[PDB]
């Protein structure tokens, strides 16, 4: 409902480990801005600082200016969700959506009007009359929410509420609570780890990285435009497939030949402190088959050849890895993001190439492809930033 | 080691109140034995109600291991009859039956025959007294309202105002109000126990009356003991001699642990620690044993700090009939050495071990000789009154349900200062005849 | 960090207070000399260890102190055994009449104790063993066996049992699996309930204090209930809190080198 | 399933067999006694009395008195060990400084004798070297009157019984997630209505199951009584009443009849928890 | 290792339950088989049933040839791997995994060096000493991986083994336990639920319902021609669009006209006893934009409107949930279904067009579907087979 004002907020331990460091952003009214980041990188930490269960290190967090520092919980008027469902056993579901509206002091009658509307809205007539234990994952993961609406707080505070179920149950309530999110216009400060999600639902995403909001805005920006190396291999699914070479005056020199770049390009990369090496990066939809795309594309295309080691029908579209002609990528913020899995760089110069399955090329037969040269993500030797971008002020 | 065998070992039964005493005594009996076999003392519960709860359950649970027990005086007629503490007429050495009669006083000698035939030797005897600080009091009153009448003065005078007397609801309590009773002419039960005596006489009714109106006139009056009702012989003596009290009614055994107490510290009115005539006149295991004038020295000194006088009288006429009390000998039925109990039993009583009990622990002997001899007539001054006291003593009813009428008793009056005259003597009749029948079941 | 020390240690300080007060005391008393212990000064002043010098000299309490580890030894022994082989068949079996064998061995484990003592004395008076070890240990497992059972059951529903198929699809013998598998999983278990029972064994007083006569078969607890003192005539509160002392030391600092494995018992699994 | 049905009756045979013959054969015998003039003193003479041993015990009047300090002392004792117990688990749950410390420091009266915690709270109560007795108006002595003295063994028993309930209760208490207490602190609760509101509500099969085993065990008070008054002064409890029939007054033939009838009652109450208020064991 | 050939195994349940209905199939060597189904349909079953656990009321089995449905699990030589992870506490990793090795009495020596193989295998050399409790819940998939290695049996059952892992940490490691059963040529089965693993893994994926094996063979063969209604509806992402239709001898009315197809195989229909009612299956990867693709394709294909109700902008992709004013669908093995989804009746016919980035098709409006003539398959909603394909007896 109103917006959420940070006012350098950091969370730092006398026992040493720093969750946050002087954040500022303003949550805009009914924006389903969204965080995201790695395991333990602040996102729970500046969630439960906000709810006041977390205690703020220093700074200052203000609803339109505030004071909420000291404001107890249950003085904020906050509702969340918990993705281990909060259910109360004891209480049937109707009196589980109307637990909070019981500590408001309300009028019973119309308390349970409000239940009953709002579980019209969610469609549980019947089962709120019984127990979690009679209900199944979705349904517990409805009565959560529906137990966090009633309320019509400042604002809502989700934490993967489908993180723990199925996929198709995900996708659908994840739909279903983007299209109750906007009917119900209120600000929401969804939490989770996925980078889907907020790019299928988030008015607004935030990447979260120890306590560094490494980039905000919206999904498509995030997407067209990877602010930095960590977010361009942690933003994308599978990540953009990474190529390594070294400064050109008038473009790169690629494993397989020589890229040019536009003039416009070539100038905000030369604006940027030159770099050693550069990291260039590929999207597995952008490489494809030569041998159905047109010559139109081939005149900014460099096209060569490269081998399959890796074939699979998967749908419609094939993600392919390709013994390719390609090294291993080295810069000194890379060997941070390449122990993630653990059968790293394992794969190396073998490469995805997301193309249709139309094609019947198969292990040891190579094939010919090309890719626009301008859809590269470039990096810098120590800032990792997109380099097609120019350094900030 | 690993296997310690050893001749017999008489088990030795006495209460806990005496025992480093009656250790020493078979100390000194394991030597005119030799090698035969030797004694082994055991202590029971400090208290007489219990001290017959143990032996009984002992001697009804087979416990082989009972040789010998010192019983009270007032439990002979019931142990007779139900089987346990076998007869003196059948010592395999045929000696006991002649030996408990040979010098006992005939007054304790009366409590241990239940059908005229003996069931144990009587070992010692008791008879209270009245113990008095001097220098506080003089001319101690001799009567029950000058006892009360010198308590409150003394209490105006803000002073130690306690009477110290014997009021739990145990056997001290009714052992009490027999005296009183008795001593203002009446009696619980018949000469015979057969139908309570106590409340169907006009005179009866009234000595009985009288007796309560002391015990609650008494317990109930400025400057008492706050916790009156619930002090025996030990806190009794113990709150007299810490000062709290300047009069009290206790037995005989308090001039030793006056004495031992006052030398081993303990008794501020009485330093017998600065004299160093006294160093190392305490045995190394606690008692006092003086030399021979290192008594003289801490007795002289006592003399005008403590003493005593015969008990205090119901009406300033006639004497007082203090309740005889005691300990008798006896040997339990579950017992496979009956002969050596027999022989520990006559070795255990005689011309020399009873000295020790009355010249170190206070116990008076029961020998009839010793109260005639000088030297134990001067490291025993109370010797007089004991034997006057003895004379008119006031025995207990002695009957086979003695010990569940006194618990009926001391029920009822179980509570001192909860008492008034004339409903509670009307009420014990009922308690005592539901005893005699053996009806309902007791607290 | 600012509010919540403080609130918490002075929150919590008052259960140490709580629960030492009763302790200090009488261990205060039991240092005091018998001339100054009469004075109601909770801290003592110019102390002796004599009362502890008085208790040590005799053997009262040695060998009663022995007779109460030995009876609670031999008891926990069986109780254990005999307590095993029935929780783990009432964890993993469904034999008819489960939740009344239960429900037996809750209930019985509190029983009136005083509903036993008139025909054990009746029957142990007439049968040989009124007071000995056996005559102790028969009544004492109507409590020991009833707990044992109920901790092993409690516990043993808390096995991964599936480990049981898992053995059976990498190896061979369910025999083998049962002695090499489950044994490991069920160790700890015995080990905590032998010490659950054996800390049970020690606060019986009126059983080991109506089937026991003599230093044979008496009990710690009986020991000091009829305690009066080193002496005869001196003041007997500095001894009996000094034996009081000397008797309770060793189950308290046995129970607090147990403390982790007691609180893991008694709160089934949890914490 | 015939297997593991003849493994069962012969893995609880054992188990089954030594109870029935070490519990139900006693009962049983005090039954059979229960109906005899059966008197110590007297062994060979023994006669078939019938039902005269429970006429003259429920209409005696030190019965009642036993019966009534009983069930008032467990009643109060309970309640008063519940409070306590809830509010210790509570610390000894979500305390943050120091844990095995508190935990040491309950653990302590667990593990005490429960003789010498009486002989600290009797020494404690009497005049001039009770620091406890000092702080009455002078002249007090509260261990002589009969409502003081219950009093002073409520207080012992509370002291002595607390940490075995609050373990039971933190037993029940461990199994609550703290997402909950979050869940209801972020809706409201006062930090009171969360208590009364989701944690009792959550764990009351452990708080019956603890009521169970404290009125169980409070009803067969002995020690305290025995140590502090000794049961004098009609302050005795059911306990009491049997150990001085039988070994004071030697008659079996009723000393019987009052363990008979401790049973039936126990067994009432055990019948109340158990079908009321469901107390069912933890297993399920 | 060694062949499986199932022979109309039958149950007998106490309760009289079939959980199984005349299963016959040869579990070929050096495959990777895959059971895939919803819960109750008998994978674990069956499953149980190769590992001997439960027991046959008639039917026949042979693995290497010789009958084994008397024979113990201790007998068999199969390696299982539990979704519990089923791991021993009590022995550390290297004890752990070594445990089936003492237990089949070997050699300590080669016992010790085996066990150091097959670890290196995993990389499990690094922790060899700890305990399961002290590691990860991927290393502890990573020890029953050492388990399941190292006695070298004549089958596998890896039953669920990535049931509680993540998304990439799943594809990841499933992509290493195919190539190492490549590595190793075992016979596998590999019992799971989720269609990505079973369909990238199954050299013949075998769907279960209730105890009736649909359809068994490769992953295309069911992905292309699924036999009835519950493979097309169970298996695909998301599933194969259903349209109810009329029947009609020279094509089919749809309630928005006629779909001009070849004859033949309306003949094919025409072979079977005529149906009553029929539903059309398109999956959204062959529905495009119009607006984007002309209609070259579209000359023999039935076009019409319909109305989006909810966009999706996946990046390289885009989908449209969109309905229209047809008949909601209806089919006896789809009503069979219903108890499964929950959300049910509120998007009823529903669809999603799998369009790239580059249509941009606005919410809310009316727009004709594009897509391939023959891409359809005719299906009956009596029958639900899918008459595409001639019934076989
Ligand atoms: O003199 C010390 C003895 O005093 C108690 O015994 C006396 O008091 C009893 C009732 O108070 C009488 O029954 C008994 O006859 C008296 O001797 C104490 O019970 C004894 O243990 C002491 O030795």
């Amino acid at each position: 409902m109103a917006e959420i004002v940070l006012d350098h907020v950091n969370k730092s331990y006398p026992d040493g480990h720093t969750a946050v460091r002087d954040l500022n952003l303003t949550i805009a009214d009914g924006e389903f801005l969204i965080l995201v980041g790695p395991s333990g990188c602040g996102k729970t930490t500046t969630l439960n600082m906000i709810a006041g269960l977390e205690d703020i290190s220093s700074g200052e967090l203000r609803i339109a200016g505030e004071r909420v520092n000291e404001k107890a919980p249950k003085d904020r008027d906050i509702a969340m969700v918990f993705q281990s469902y909060a259910l109360y056993p004891h209480m049937t579901v109707r009196q589980n959506i109307a637990f909070p509206l019981t500590l408001a002091k309300m009028r019973k009658a119309d308390i349970a009007q409000k239940v009953s509307e709002t579980a019209k809205i969610l469609d549980l007539t019947n089962l709120l009359d019984r127990k979690p234990s009679q209900l199944s994952g979705g349904q517990r993961q409805r009565v959560a929410m529906g137990r966090a609406i009633v309320r019509h707080p400042k604002a809502f505070l989700m934490d993967e509420p489908l993180s723990n179920l199925d996929a198709k149950l995900r996708v659908q309530m994840r739909g279903e609570i983007a299209q109750l999110q906007r009917r119900l216009g209120t600000t929401t400060v969804y939490v989770t780890h996925d980078q889907t999600e907020a790019m299928t639902l988030g008015d607004r995403v935030v990447v979260m990285y120890g306590g560094i909001a490494q980039q905000i805005g919206t999904p498509e920006e995030l997407y067209e435009r990877p602010a930095n190396l960590f977010v361009a291999g942690f933003i994308g699914s599978p990540a953009m497939n990474f190529f390594p070479a070294r400064l050109t005056a008038i473009g790169l020199t690629l494993p397989f030949g020589e890229v040019t770049l536009a003039p416009e390009v070539q100038g905000v990369i030369a604006a940027h402190p030159k770099p050693e090496n550069v990291i260039v990066g590929v999207r597995p939809e952008h490489i494809q088959d030569a041998a159905l795309i047109d010559a139109y594309q081939r005149i900014r295309a460099l096209t060569f050849q490269v081998k399959v080691n890796l074939v699979e029908s998967l749908g419609a579209d094939k993600y392919l890895y390709f013994t390719t002609e390609s090294p291993a990528v080295h810069s000194v913020q890379l060997d941070e993001l390449a122990e993630v899995e653990g059968e790293s760089a394992l794969h190396e110069n073998q490469f995805v190439a997301r193309v249709p399955a139309e094609s019947k090329v198969a292990i040891g037969q190579s094939v010919e492809l090309a890719f626009d040269t301008a859809r590269l993500a470039v990096f810098d030797a120590d800032s990792g930033a997109n380099l097609t971008i120019p350094h900030r002020a | 080691c690993g296997a310690d065998s050893q001749g017999l070992v008489v088990s030795f039964y006495t209460p806990a109140t005496d025992g480093a005493t009656f250790t020493a005594i078979a100390q000194r009996c394991n030597q005119q034995f030799g090698g035969r076999f030797t004694i082994a003392q055991v202590s029971l519960p400090r208290s007489p109600n219990e001290q017959r709860l143990q032996l009984a359950r002992r001697l009804t649970g087979n416990d082989r291991t009972l040789d010998v027990m010192a019983l009270d005086v007032v439990w002979t007629a019931e142990f007779a009859e139900a089987g346990w503490a076998l007869p003196l007429s059948d010592d395999p050495a045929g000696l006991a039956e002649n030996d408990a009669v040979a010098d006992t006083l005939p007054g304790p000698l009366a409590t241990a025959g239940w059908n005229h035939k003996l069931y144990a030797a009587p070992v010692t005897t008791n008879t209270q007294l009245l113990w008095y600080r001097p220098d506080l009091v003089n001319s101690p009153p001799t009567d029950w309202n000058a006892m009360i009448a010198e308590a409150a003065r003394l209490h105006a005078a803000g002073e130690p105002s306690w009477i110290a007397v014997q009021a739990n609801q145990g056997e001290g309590l009714v052992v009490w109000f027999n005296t009183l009773l008795v001593s203002a002419g009446g009696s619980v039960l018949s000469e015979d126990g057969r139908h309570v005596t106590l409340t169907d006489t006009p005179a009866h009714r009234a000595a009985t009356v009288s007796a309560l109106q002391i015990l609650k006139s008494v317990a109930t009056t400025p400057g008492a003991d706050p916790s009156i009702t619930r002090t025996e012989e030990g806190s009794a003596r113990l709150a007299f001699e810490q000062g709290k009290a300047a009069l009290e009614v206790n037995w005989p055994f308090v001039f030793a642990s006056m004495l031992e107490n006052a030398v081993k510290g303990g008794v501020p009115f009485l330093p017998l620690n600065r004299i160093p005539q006294l160093a190392g006149s305490i045995n190394d295991i606690g008692t006092f044993t003086p030399s021979d004038e290192q008594f003289r020295i801490a007795y002289d000194a006592s003399q005008q700090v403590f003493g005593f006088a015969p008990y205090p009288a119901v009406a300033p006429g006639q004497p007082a009939k203090v309740t005889i009390g005691g300990l008798n000998l006896a040997v339990a039925k579950t017992t496979r050495h009956r002969a050596e109990a027999f022989e520990a039993v006559r070795c255990l009583r005689d011309q020399h071990n009873q000295r020790y009990v009355s010249l170190e622990g206070g116990l008076p002997a029961v020998r009839a000789s010793l109260y005639s001899d000088p030297q134990f007539q001067a490291k025993y001054p109370m010797h007089a009154i004991i034997r006057q006291q003895l004379t008119d003593a006031a025995v207990r009813p002695a009957t086979p349900v003695y010990q569940a009428l006194s618990i009926r008793l001391a029920a009822v009056l179980s509570p001192i200062t909860e008492i008034d005259p004339e409903s509670t003597a009307d009420e014990l009749a009922a308690q005592a005849q539901k005893a005699i029948d053996g009806m309902g079941l007791l607290p | 960090g600012a509010r919540r020390a403080t609130y918490w240690a002075v929150l919590d300080t008052l259960v140490v207070g709580y629960a030492l007060l009763p302790v200090l005391w009488i261990f205060s008393l039991s240092l005091k000399p018998t001339s100054t212990v009469k004075d109601g000064k909770l801290i003592p002043s110019t102390v002796t260890f004599d009362n502890y010098r008085g208790i040590f000299r005799g053997d009262l309490f040695s060998s009663a102190l022995i007779n109460s580890i030995g009876i609670g030894l031999i008891t926990t022994v069986i109780a254990v055994v005999l307590g095993a082989m029935a929780a783990y068949a009432v964890a993993r079996l469904e034999f008819p009449g489960k939740r009344l064998l239960i429900g037996a061995a809750l209930l019985i484990t509190m029983f009136p104790s005083i509903s036993l003592v008139t025909p054990l004395f009746n029957i142990e008076r007439a049968i040989g063993l009124f007071d000995t070890w056996p005559g102790l240990i028969l009544p004492y497992i109507t409590f020991a066996l009833p707990l044992a059972i109920y901790t092993l059951s409690a516990f043993f529903r808390e096995i991964p049992w599936d480990l049981e198929k898992a053995a059976k699809m990498d190896g061979a013998t369910p025999g083998q699996a049962f002695r090499k598998v489950i044994v490991p999983l069920a160790a700890p278990g015995l080990v905590t309930a032998a010490i659950l029972v054996f800390i049970f064994a020690w606060n019986d007083l009126l059983l080991a204090l109506s089937l026991t006569a003599t230093k044979a078969a008496i009990t710690a607890p009986v020991a000091i209930a009829n305690f009066t003192g080193s002496s005869q005539f001196e003041e007997p509160t500095g001894s009996i809190a000094a034996g009081a002392i000397v008797i309770t030391i060793p189950i308290i600092v046995f129970v607090l080198i147990f403390q982790r494995r007691i609180v893991a018992g008694l709160t089934s699994g949890a914490v | 399933r015939m297997a593991e049905r003849r493994l069962a009756f012969m893995l609880v045979a054992p188990a089954a067999m030594l109870m029935v013959a070490v519990t139900a054969y006693p009962i049983g015998y005090a039954l059979w006694l229960s109906l005899q003039r059966n008197n110590l003193a007297t062994p060979n003479d023994t006669a078939f009395i019938g039902l005269g041993n429970y006429h003259t015990i429920l209409i005696d009047r030190y019965w009642w008195t036993a019966l009534a300090v009983t069930l008032a002392i467990t009643a109060v004792s309970v309640t008063i060990e519940f409070v306590l117990g809830l509010a210790l688990a509570l610390v000894m749950h979500r305390t943050l400084i120091g844990k095995g410390l508190v935990r040491t420091a309950v653990l302590i009266p667990y593990g005490i004798v429960t003789v010498v915690a009486s002989y600290s709270w009797y020494y404690a109560w009497t005049p001039g070297t009770g620091y406890l007795a000092n702080l009455l108006p002078y002249d007090s002595a509260p261990l002589t009157q009969q409502i003081p003295s219950l009093g002073i063994v409520v207080i012992a028993e509370v002291w002595k019984t607390t940490p075995f309930m609050s373990l039971l209760l933190l037993a029940g208490l461990a199994l609550v997630p703290e997402d909950l207490l979050r869940a209801a602190q972020v809706d409201g609760a006062s930090a009171w209505r969360r208590l009364t509101k989701v944690i009792l509500p959550m764990i009351k099969p452990a708080i019956v199951v603890a009521l169970l085993f404290r009125t169980l065990d409070a009803f067969r008070i002995f020690d305290n009584i025995y140590v502090l008054t000794g049961g004098s002064n009609n302050t005795g409890s059911v306990s009491i009443l049997g150990y001085d029939n039988l070994f004071k007054g030697f008659n079996v033939g009723l000393g019987s009849a009052i363990s008979v009838l401790i049973f039936g009652c126990v067994a009432v109450i055990a019948f109340i928890f158990i079908k009321l208020f469901g107390a069912a064991a933890p297993g399920g």
